[PDB]
């Protein structure tokens, strides 16, 4: 804090209380995370600043840059650029009858698709996208929060948002996952873009289960190979088949309902990847 | 106080849950599910036959209700 004033409190965003402030040498606004660690153990070195020493490294366009990391008495200020606005906040502001403009959406989407390559590409998730986390300059730019900061780290309505945008690998109990997490997330963001409406607008982990599966159909070893092994899967689910996607959505050419199909693809194995939706014929515009 | 779904349904049955206020949960049988008389007692109204048919093992608090259809 030395380099920076304190302008004003801003929120709370899961992990921090967050902070407007000022660099008292450049001049540049920036978002404050103030963080309290928890002390710990004699030789036990922290793994969690270890993690968030590598992602200050990183820099691409479509991400926000984690621009520096502070240390005063046992708590931790992340610096980060300063944007006013994010999706969630935008999709709000659109009024009633009106939609994103579907040329708008696909860039949204690449410029979501792009970052969030790179990021994995550099062996890092997200696993807590949502739109909130998607942030936008006046530039018309658009950009990944918090990226990797749940790896570094680890009360129930906070989750039951969170909820919405959370793979069914995870939902389920399963017992690894990895990128495709990221992939669903920015699947079911898609929908939304397009419809202004979550697409998957679960009450408990169970009802989005449920309404994923009355979209997509109930999973089964056919579907999803190994399905039925996992900790939660259960046989007295019930039985919808799929699934009938348009159905739930509209707003988007069948290109726009095949990359979508191909986001939200119950297999993680299976299920596309950043790099290849970034070639999906909805984007030649 | 307790929440409500709506209803759903398979060709087969029909469904609704039931959210219980936490506290409650605490004595939900865990390794087994309800009679009628046993959900009742916990405060649940709703019409006959509805069959507590399963358990999310971490929301031990939702009641899964299913019944047949025609």
């Amino acid at each position: 804090m030395e380099d920076y004033t304190k302008i004003e409190k801003i929120g709370e965003g899961t992990y921090g209380v967050v902070y407007k402030g000022r660099h008292k040498t450049t001049g540049q606004v920036v978002a404050m995370k103030k963080i309290r660690l928890e002390s710990e153990e004699e030789g036990v070195p922290s793994t969690a600043i270890r993690e968030i020493s590598l992602l200050k490294e990183l820099r691409h366009p479509n991400i926000v840059s984690l621009q520096d990391v502070l240390m005063q008495d046992s708590r931790l200020y992340l610096i980060f650029e300063f944007l006013s606005m994010d999706l969630k906040k935008y999709l709000d502001s659109i009024p009633p009858g009106q939609y994103m403009d579907s040329s708008l959406v696909k860039s949204y989407l690449y410029q979501i698709l792009q970052g969030i390559v790179f990021c994995h590409s550099r062996r890092v998730l997200h696993r807590d996208l949502k739109p909130q986390n998607l942030l936008i300059d006046d530039k018309g730019t658009i950009k990944l929060a918090d990226f990797g900061l749940a790896r570094a780290f680890g009360v129930y309505t906070h989750e039951v948002v969170t909820l919405w945008y959370r793979s069914p690998e995870v939902l389920l109990g399963s017992a690894r996952y990895s990128t495709p997490v990221d992939i669903w997330s920015i699947g079911t963001i898609f929908a939304e873009l397009a419809t202004k409406k979550p697409l998957f607008h679960g009450d408990s982990e169970i009802d989005q289960l449920f309404r994923i599966f009355r979209a997509l159909g109930t999973p089964n070893n056919e579907v999803w190979p190994e399905v039925e092994s996992l900790q939660d899967y259960k046989n007295t689910f019930p039985k919808w088949k799929p699934g009938s996607l348009a159905s739930h959505v509209k707003n988007l050419d069948e290109n726009g309902l095949d990359l979508l199909s191909k986001m939200l693809i119950y297999d993680p194995a299976k299920r596309i990847s950043g790099k290849m939706a970034l070639n999906h014929p909805y984007f030649n515009d | 106080q307790i929440y409500y779904s709506d209803k759903y349904d398979d060709e087969e049955f029909e469904y609704r849950h039931v959210m219980l206020p936490k506290d409650i949960a605490k004595l939900v049988p865990k390794t087994h599910l309800m009679s009628e008389s046993e959900w009742r007692n916990l405060g649940v109204q709703q019409s006959q036959g509805w069959v507590h048919y399963m358990i999310h093992e971490p929301e031990p608090h939702i009641l899964l209700f299913r019944r047949p259809l025609p």
